[PDB]
């Protein structure tokens, strides 16, 4: 599901406007474009199933970064593929901690933000440190200037 | 692979694969053979409805529950609704996959022996593992301590645990459960006119006894309450029509729980055998079991027991300790989502009772090392 | 924005990570392997007499035998600190043990299987 | 006994891992190949030597990483 | 370096580096395996807890003291309590450490012997030195002379020393002491219904004896106030409820340090094994004893205690000798500062047994010139 989403990211928009089809074929009807929680409900029990609605408001927050509460067209492909699971195991957790423990290289058992820093230097990758900063503040729980083992790993978490 | 996390209970089989959060398919475990004659020819009948499939023609069948209380009375039903619990309700053939069934405390040896022989001959499993219906309920709670009372269908029961340690000689285990709470009911019924007997009817009282019955916070006064005015007589309609009042049958059919005199059964009830189990334990640990007694099992569900429960509690325990009842919603389940959790870690991975083990020592391996 | 380009990220620096890590091992290996030519004397096996064969025989295996007590000492010393962390591991599992068990994702029942069998093939994805 | 299977197991490493020694029956050929079974010996000693600093370095690491994290949660 | 002022004691093992106050970790010293079977999986349950740890799950556990009387009774226990002080309570490897041990009186040999060769082997402190309990807590009253009485939890024994020059020929080692008061306790609460049995209990028999026992200082004069009005009945909270209310058990417990015919020991009381300790000095130092007898050791901090003795002693002595009796608030850690400033001492800082010294002469070198 997350796999097919990133596939289909390198597709046009109109994928979209198929996925829309696709529901109105299922469920003819809708007309805001946002799947709560009676749309899917209804979907599914024609197909014979009924996704628990604490689920699907779950999904809502999680994909949600601003509080909106609301899906916007990529936020509603997410939503979409968030319908099923497919992010197994999160990658391996002893090959995390030896990167973790890569990382540190002053061995203080911490990460700053300069080893951060130093770190994506040494990626490469189209960066802003915008990202920087969100990546910094999704690590960084305290706010202590450091990363922890358990917030490295719940940073790390579901993480492949 | 994945594990099967099998429950087989009594009144209600829940299973699913592990790792999940709720049991993939949920039915009862009854099998009715047919009773009439039976004229139309190559109409395709069958001859025994299992799982939930006898429910719906439950009107010319004679259903038969194959679990009395948490022992087993009649295997072969039992292997039949294992059969039909792995190939059509999960349609996942028993030789790739491991099994986790649960067992009540305190039950012969034999049945949990004969569970393991089946599962291994008939089914041939790769690994099963039998596991203590509290424990998990324990699990699932995301607790450690914490004295657990799990009254289910067949058979309630009382295990304490500390730190992990289970205390062996505390557990307290008593078979009035939600069947005596049924019989009595349809008891009962009959002192206003209604009376159900058929083995199917007894599912008709069932229905009412889920979905009218109630746990009184006092019991006088609600006596004397529903004994003058009528604000409590609630209608329910028949399979057919003809609507039925339920008046103090309400909540006098769930008081048999803490009074169980009603039903002639000498014990206490279940607020004087959990402070029973409590004092068995050392002097040290009274606190945290006091402060984290935990409710699991489906006849646990009656609106208004967690407070009827504390209080009584609170009259028998000592004045300063705090007295707090764990109750989740999800309480139906909680066994079966505590055992999913349990054969989802990794340090459990080892404990299972491997094919080439049973092969050496025969059934007895059970009782032994891996228990 | 979009947590996908933030994904994509935190996998590049995984990436990275490990790429890094396995060049610092090989170089970690080889310098070992170095460090431990250059510490066992070199052998000299020509030109020798006889009973000065047994003797530089006879030297060899007294260092031997010395290097087999210095490395049993050492082997001792590091199996007391593998013990040591053993038990600082265990105490850090009871401090973050408890109720930190992670649980598995399966509360979604089967979507695709429904979605094929009521829609055809339509479903592309599964 | 712990400590002393300690020694009696050091004692034994002695002639353990150095076993009956005999050079004096052994030709110019079998002295060479002894010699050099006690030089790949000691080069097999000085690798897992090696070896046993590697793991005490990273044990020292992990042992500040539990510190940390044991001052953290508290 | 800064030396290790270990005291290993009995009861509470105190320790801390030398130049300081007060001790830097205190705890019981007790190791408890646990009893019960245990039935969570991957809960982290380790196999013995000592020091503090098992004061706090000592409701699952079997607490067992590893020094008797003075003596050491199991030294795989004793070797992991020395461990659990160095590494968790301190944690400073002893590699770097010169460590000062301290030994009741009159011990047996081969429990110094064995504490040496378990120091210089295991640990492999650089050296180490043993110092009998009472010179210490000589030390630390700042005195020169002097008699003390060091009631400690295993023994009690009272050195007289004179001008820096002990007296062997003198010296009274008595084996009652805090554990018996709390057994005796523990047997006469049984008079009032309270029965407690349990290791785990004792604990809490010991707390009830710190906390509300007190000396009498007449004891038939309070014996009778005792059994006619009802101003000593003081109440204790239990770690569960039920409130206690202990009558004459207060000043009974510990009146048998005066009379030990209670317990049956045929000896004389701490008043009189005293004064027969000062008798059998010279005639000439007899003055300066009865000046400054000093008490310590953590028994003698029971509320009324210095003026019983200093009232016994004065009936025993010549009526024309001064009777003072040294009691510093800082009772319990007495012997502990001494040993800070012992170990402090530029003097003292050539005495050490020398590592090399051990490997010449073998663990009898303590029995040597380094005493
Ligand atoms: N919502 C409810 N209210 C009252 N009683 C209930 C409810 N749901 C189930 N029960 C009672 O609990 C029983 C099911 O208990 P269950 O936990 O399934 O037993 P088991 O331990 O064998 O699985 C039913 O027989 C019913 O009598
Ligand atoms: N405040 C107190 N009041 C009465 N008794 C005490 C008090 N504190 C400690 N004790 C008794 O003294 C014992 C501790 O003595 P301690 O001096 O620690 O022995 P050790 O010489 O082995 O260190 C305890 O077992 C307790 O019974
Ligand atoms: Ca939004
Ligand atoms: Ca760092
Ligand atoms: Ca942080
Ligand atoms: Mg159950
Ligand atoms: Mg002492």
């Amino acid at each position: 599901d997350d796999i097919y989403k990133a596939a289909v990211e390198q597709l046009t928009e109109e994928q979209k406007n198929e996925f829309k089809a696709a529901f109105d074929i299922f469920v003819l009807g809708a007309e805001d474009g946002c799947i709560s929680t009676k749309e899917l409900g209804k979907v599914m029990r024609m197909l014979g199933q009924n996704p628990t609605p604490e689920e699907l408001q779950e999904m809502i927050d999680e994909v949600d970064e601003d509080g909106s509460g609301t899906v916007d067209f990529d936020e509603f492909l997410v939503m979409m593929v968030r319908c099923m699971k497919d992010d197994s195991k999160g990658k391996s957790e002893e090959e995390l901690s030896d990167l973790f423990r890569m990382f540190d290289k002053n061995a203080d058992g911490y990460i700053d933000l300069d080893e951060l820093k130093m770190m994506l230097q040494a990626t490469g990758e189209t960066i802003t440190e915008d990202d920087i900063e969100e990546l910094m503040k999704d690590g960084d729980k305290n706010n202590d200037g450091r990363i922890d083992y358990d917030e490295f790993l719940e940073f790390m978490k579901g993480v492949e | 692979t994945t594990a099967l996390v099998c429950d087989n209970g009594s009144g209600l089989v829940k299973a699913g694969f592990a790792g999940d959060d709720a049991p993939r398919a949920v039915f009862p475990s009854i099998v009715g053979r047919p009773r009439h004659q039976g004229v139309m020819v190559g109409m395709g009948q069958k001859d025994s409805y299992v799982g939930d499939e006898a429910q719906s023609k439950r009107g010319i069948l004679t259903l038969k529950y194959p679990i009395e209380h948490g022992i087993i009375t009649n295997w072969d039903d039992m292997e039949k609704i294992w059969h039909h619990t792995f190939y059509n309700e999960l349609r996942v053939a028993p030789e790739e996959h491991p099994t986790l069934l649960t067992e009540a405390p305190l039950n012969p040896k034999a049945n949990r022996e004969k569970m393991t022989q089946i599962m291994f001959e008939t089914f041939n499993v790769p690994a099963m593992y039998v596991a203590i219906q509290a424990v998990l309920s324990l699990y699932a709670s995301g607790r450690t301590t914490g004295i657990v009372l799990d009254s289910g269908d067949g058979v309630t029961h009382n295990v304490p645990i500390y730190e992990g340690y289970a205390l062996p000689h505390a557990i307290m285990r008593l078979d009035l459960a939600g069947r005596d709470l049924t019989d009595y009911l349809m008891k009962i019924l009959t002192e206003r006119g209604y009376s159900f007997v058929t083995t199917a009817e007894r599912e008709i009282v069932r229905d009412i006894k889920e979905k009218l019955c109630y746990v009184a916070l006092d019991f006088e006064n609600e006596m004397a309450t529903a004994a003058s005015s009528s604000s409590l007589e609630k209608s329910y309609e028949l399979p057919d029509g003809q609507v039925i009042t339920i008046g103090n049958e309400r909540f006098r059919c769930p008081e048999t729980l803490f009074q169980p005199s009603f039903i002639g059964m000498e014990s206490a009830g279940i607020h004087e055998t959990t402070y029973n189990s409590i004092m068995k334990c050392d002097i040290d640990i009274r606190k945290d079991l006091y402060a984290n007694n935990v409710l699991s099992g489906g006849t646990t569900m009656y609106p208004g027991i967690a407070d009827r429960m504390q209080k009584e509690i609170t009259a028998l325990a000592p004045s300063t300790m705090k007295i707090k009842i764990i109750a989740p919603p999800e309480r139906k389940y909680s066994v079966w989502i505590g055992g999913s959790i349990l054969a989802s870690l990794s340090t459990f991975q080892q404990m299972w009772i491997s094919k080439q083990e049973y092969d050496e020592a025969g059934p007895s391996i059970v009782h032994r090392k891996c228990f | 924005i979009s947590a996908s380009r933030k994904l994509q990220l935190k996998t590049l620096m995984l990436q990275i990570a490990k790429q890094e890590m396995e060049r610092e091992a090989e170089e970690r290996r080889g310098e070992k392997g170095r460090v431990l030519r250059t510490r066992c004397q070199p052998l000299e096996l020509d030109g020798l007499g006889f009973e000065e064969l047994q003797d530089l025989c006879r030297q060899l295996h007294a260092r031997v035998d010395k290097v087999d007590e210095e490395r049993y000492d050492v082997e001792a010393k590091v199996t007391k600190n593998i013990t040591e962390i053993a038990d600082l591991t265990q105490k850090i599992y009871d401090l973050r043990g408890k109720f930190k068990r992670p649980t598995l994702r399966r509360v979604r029942i089967s979507a695709d299987a429904m979605m094929q069998a009521l829609l055809g093939t339509r479903a592309k994805e599964s | 006994g712990k400590r002393q299977t300690e020694r009696e197991k050091k004692k034994k490493i002695l002639a353990e891992r150095r076993k009956a020694l005999a050079i004096d029956h052994l030709n110019e050929d079998q002295l060479r190949e002894k010699a050099k079974e006690l030089w790949q010996s000691i080069h097999n000693l000085e690798a897992e030597k090696f070896d046993l600093q590697e793991k005490f370095k990273q044990q020292k690491y992990e042992i500040n990483v539990l510190r940390n994290r044991i001052n953290d949660n508290q």
